[PDB]
């Protein structure tokens, strides 16, 4: 028999004898035994329920012709631990082996898989050990190690050769097939056909090629000691992980910390100093993988939700509960977030869909808390205050690219909250040129850029919700609310939904509130499965302060934007013609901003949203009446109180 | 398949009466079996997803072998049949099936009682359409009519999954209903050819396989531009390739008879004039009256 065929038992691979770990795995015998093991793994492992994850894992990477089979590290280690073990101390080539094992194990299921890929890459999921940028060392080299940071930069997608072809040029001999590492070029100094250290080339047209990119991983803002510079390192993504994160995001990192040596860092500090940098193995985001996410049964429930005969009450009630009063900023920013069905006419009439909050009035009113809240809710939101921003910020900025040396242009604030929600804090205090720079996103729905010879049009369709304070500190119910804020009259006109508020003094509301904030502030002290306890208990109080509970919400606010798009079938238009004609018959008087058709379009997009909370397709009388009502306040109360007793009187059947 | 030479495989496979039964593509789980399907037979998604004509030539060589290997597992045993292949030099080839697809969509969509009058008219002008089209001389004609025939297929796979999710079909001891009365393609359903070709389809489809009993169905469409019911009378169907004593007996029609006697009862001013007396135009507010008539007929 052949010995380099013998395979050992699974206990002696424990029994290390060789100098390292990669010369232990890298002997024929174990290699054998380690390819054996790992394919018994792969075939044998079942679950609580009994089933084979690894088989239906298999038979899904097939079905979308995948090249990734991700692999648990909990469930290698429990099953042979000494696998583990060796994975963890030399990731390269156990990664390799498993790779072969994997490729061997889909074969099994679909005989003829290897003319679709050639290569199955094996990902390991959970690494029971997450470092940060700040603790890696000399010790961490080349072994697995999972790292948690946030994007700050990125390139583009390249072609990398995989095998490579050399040849010479004093006799033109053409060398054999090699490896290229990511990290280090192929060096050959001496030939082996004419054998002389004469130049060399690259030829070969014939050869395989990969995708390559790299980002530049940062610690995340938060995780950073006290005032202490952040720490970065570069990440190098080979093919099929090309294209899975974009700046601005928190990953998690599992891969290889290599090394290797560079001329210009030894030249520069003065010392043998290696370059390093992270290959990635697999990247996933930063309960469970997505909330937003839902699924089959879930979507049974909302349906269900849905048939209650007030759930519209609910879902505003349910919205910012900690928050006592204010019921017009919850139905104002619950409307809002549930956004409108943007309009377009064979592509000659655009009417947007977003929907434009402005909160105004008196300092401690609980403004800001709110937008902190919709930030977390809404799915993609992004936070900006008016004093830390600059145009150059909310449109975009040029970077140059490290691999092209190519300028490239970066995400704008409001770019990065396309399709979701702009709050902007403390918005007078903005300066007049950046208070410019959104009048465009409020209304053109675009963003145009002319840097670097780099003329192009982004794409910037997002919802503003904006809060400030009266000039002058305090808002004078008797003057109009032209004078009040600085704020021009084309972006007042631009809002549809403005929810002033007003800070009086009463016994019994002030009572009622007094009585509610220091509930709040009692019912969250820190002192009031162990796990499952906790949520138990958590969810009680979410109860008790909320009908609906907050993590059901996020998904129905999700789910209503993506798979509802209500639409006007027929109604009574004469109703909401009348309105607007009465609206504008009141609005003559001076001081009054004229009732521009503005409104009755924001009559529309509220009708719409409203008919959304229902996850009702048709738009019935009775949200078309809500939204009515909803305009009307807003306009009335806004005007001055001589105005504001005429306008009361005259509607009363809308409000 | 469904315009296998003039359209891509992963569409053949798709926009099809048979494997849909089979595999009841209307929902998810189908396109799921079906992409592990194309998975193990080892054409990648991307290549089983281009043009037959610029399709790899190697897969196209090797297609027969593939079939067998692979359909014997999924069911679709009996996709494979002998067929007459028509082509003349340097053109591609065409079959029989196809021809005859696209003969029907030039018929179908090529192009009070005055809107009648047009729309017979637009038929009676439409069949001269695809009379032009019988030749060699007019393979444009060809070529609108398979576009035409892959419009049409992919308008009744979408009214036929919206009909099939919103469970639409009432069951009776006698026959089975289907009205429709919105959609965005309720247009088309005014040619009998095209009502009749979603009435195959949704025979085919858990009304002759996946384990149904056999039972006449009534299609009916409105058209409010006339307010009317474009009601037809299908037969039901055994399997499709499962040779019996009972399959060799013809499953006959009885509507027709029904239908006169009903409308002879009644007075709901149905056009009793096509030659295949299946279909009939039942006024809009008489729809109802009629069907409880015909069930308390019971004479299907
Ligand atoms: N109705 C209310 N119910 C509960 N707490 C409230 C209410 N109104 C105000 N507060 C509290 O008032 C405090 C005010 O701070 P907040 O961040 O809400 O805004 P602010 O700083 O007053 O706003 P502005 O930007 O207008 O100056 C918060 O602690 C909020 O809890
Ligand atoms: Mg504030
Ligand atoms: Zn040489």
């Amino acid at each position: 028999i052949d010995p380099l065929r013998e395979e050992l038992t699974l206990e002696s691979l424990s029994n290390v004898k060789a100098n390292s770990y990669s010369e232990w795995i890298t002997q024929p015998n174990v290699s054998r035994t380690i390819a054996r093991e790992l394919k018994s793994f792969l075939l044998e492992y079942t679950d609580e329920t009994g089933r084979s994850v690894y088989g239906a894992r298999i038979r899904t990477l097939g079905e979308m012709n995948s090249e990734s089979l991700e692999v648990n590290y909990r469930h290698l280690a429990e099953s042979k631990a000494i696998l583990a073990l060796f994975l963890a101390k030399c990731p390269e080539e156990m990664l390799k082996i498993f790779d072969l094992v994997a490729m061997e194990a889909t074969e099994l299921h679909y005989p003829d898989y290897a003319r679709i890929h050639s290569e199955i890459h094996v990902r390991i999921s959970d690494f029971p050990t997450i470092y940060s940028l700040r603790e890696l060392r000399e010790s961490n080299l080349s072994s697995l190690v999972r790292v948690t940071g946030v994007v700050t930069r990125r390139t583009g997608v390249f072609p990398q050769l995989k095998y490579v072809k050399f040849n010479c040029l004093k006799c033109g001999s053409i060398l054999g097939p090699f490896f290229q590492d990511s990290n280090e070029e192929i060096r050959i100094s001496f030939c082996t056909n004419c054998k002389s250290k004469g130049p060399f080339r690259v030829n070969g047209e014939k050869t395989v090629y990969r995708n390559y990119q790299r980002v530049t991983l940062q610690e995340a803002p938060g995780t950073v000691p006290p005032g202490r510079l952040p720490r970065h390192r570069e990440v190098i993504l080979l093919a099929d992980l090309v294209d899975v994160s974009k700046p601005g995001e928190e990953v998690e990192v599992t891969g290889i910390y290599k090394n290797n040596y560079d001329g210009n860092l030894n030249a520069k500090n003065g010392f043998p100093v290696f370059a390093t940098i992270i290959e990635a193995n697999s990247i996933k985001r930063r309960e469970g993988l997505d909330v937003f996410s839902w699924t089959e049964e879930e979507e049974r429930e909302f349906r269900k939700i849905s048939r209650d005969r007030g759930i519209i009450d609910k879902i505003i009630s349910s919205m910012a509960p900690s928050i006592y009063g204010h019921r017009d900023i919850k139905t104002a920013v619950a409307c809002s977030l549930f956004g409108g069905v943007p309009k377009n006419v064979n592509g000659k009439h655009s009417i947007r869909g977003d929907i434009n909050v402005l909160l105004l009035g008196d300092p401690g009113t609980a403004k800001s808390q709110i937008l902190k809240y919709v930030e977390k809710t809404a799915h993609r939101a992004v936070f900006a205050t008016g004093q830390g921003a600059s145009a150059v910020g909310l449109t975009a900025s040029v970077r140059k690219d490290p691999i092209t040396k190519e300028w490239t242009l970066e995400g704008g604030a409001l770019v990065l909250a396309d399709k979701g929600v702009c709050l902007i804090d403390e918005f007078d205090k903005m300066n007049d040129q950046d208070r410019t720079s959104i009048h465009e996103a409020m209304e053109q729905q675009s963003i145009s850029i002319s840097k670097a010879g780099i003329v192009t049009t982004l794409q910037a369709r997002c919802s503003i919700i904006a809060a400030a304070n009266p000039n002058g500190g305090r808002y004078n119910s008797t003057l109009p609310l032209a004078q009040n804020v600085s704020l021009t009259e084309p972006i007042l006109s631009r809002f549809d939904i403005l929810c002033v508020v007003r800070d009086l003094v009463d016994e019994e509301a002030d009572e009622r509130l007094a009585t509610f904030v220091v509930d709040s502030h009692v019912r969250s002290h820190p002192e009031n499965n162990a796990r499952q306890r906790r949520l138990q208990r958590q969810r009680k109080k979410e109860e008790e302060i909320s009908p609906i509970p907050q993590e059901l919400l996020m998904k129905y606010i999700h789910y209503a934007r993506t798979k509802i798009y209500p639409k006007l079938h027929q109604m009574d238009m004469d109703k909401v013609s009348r309105v607007y004609a009465d609206l504008r018959r009141e609005s003559i008087s001076t001081g009054s901003f004229p009732i521009t058709v503005r409104h009755l379009e924001s009559i529309l997009r509220i009708a719409e949203s409203f008919a959304k909370m229902r996850l009702s397709e048709f738009v019935s009388s009775y949200d078309l009446d809500r939204a009515i009502k909803v305009v009307v306040d807003s306009f009335v109360d806004a005007q001055k109180v001589s105005v504001r007793r005429q306008l009361r009187r005259s509607f009363a059947i809308y409000t | 398949l469904f315009l296998l030479r003039h359209s891509s495989l992963y569409d053949s496979f798709y926009y099809s009466n048979y494997v849909n039964a089979k595999l009841s593509l209307w929902n998810e789980n189908g396109k799921k079996r079906l992409h592990k399907m194309f998975a193990r037979m080892g054409i990648p998604l991307s290549t089983a997803q281009e043009t037959w004509l610029y399709m790899d030539h190697s897969i196209k060589r090797e297609l027969g072998i593939i079939f067998d290997k692979n359909l014997d597992r999924y069911g679709l045993q009996d996709i494979i049949r002998d067929g007459f292949v028509r082509t003349l030099g340097y053109r591609g080839s065409i079959s029989a099936s196809e021809f005859v697809e696209a003969l029907t969509a030039l018929l179908e969509v090529g192009n009070s009682a005055q809107k009648l009058t047009n729309l017979r008219k637009r038929w009676v002008s439409n069949f001269w359409l695809s009379w032009d089209a019988l030749d060699d001389r007019k393979v444009e004609l060809l070529n609108r009519g398979i576009q035409l025939a892959q419009d049409l297929q992919r308008a009744i796979f979408n009214t036929g999954v919206a009909i099939l999710e919103k469970k639409l079909i009432k069951h009776l001891r006698i026959y089975r209903l289907c009205v429709l009365q919105d959609g965005p393609d309720l247009d088309l359903y005014r040619n009998p050819l095209t009502l009749l070709r979603l009435g195959n389809w949704l025979i085919e489809c858990c009304a002759e396989s996946e384990d149904k009993q056999l039972l006449p169905m009534v299609l009916a469409s409105i058209d409010e531009n006339t307010d009317t019911y474009l009601v037809a009378g299908l037969t039901p169907r055994y399997p499709r390739g499962l040779d019996t004593i009972h399959t060799k007996k013809p499953i006959l029609n009885n509507f027709s008879m029904a239908f006169q006697q009903i409308t002879a009862e009644t007075d709901a001013k149905v056009r009793i004039d096509n030659f295949e007396s299946s279909i009939i135009e039942i006024r809009r507010e008489d729809l109802s009256p009629f069907l409880e008539k015909l069930t308390l007929s019971g004479l299907l």
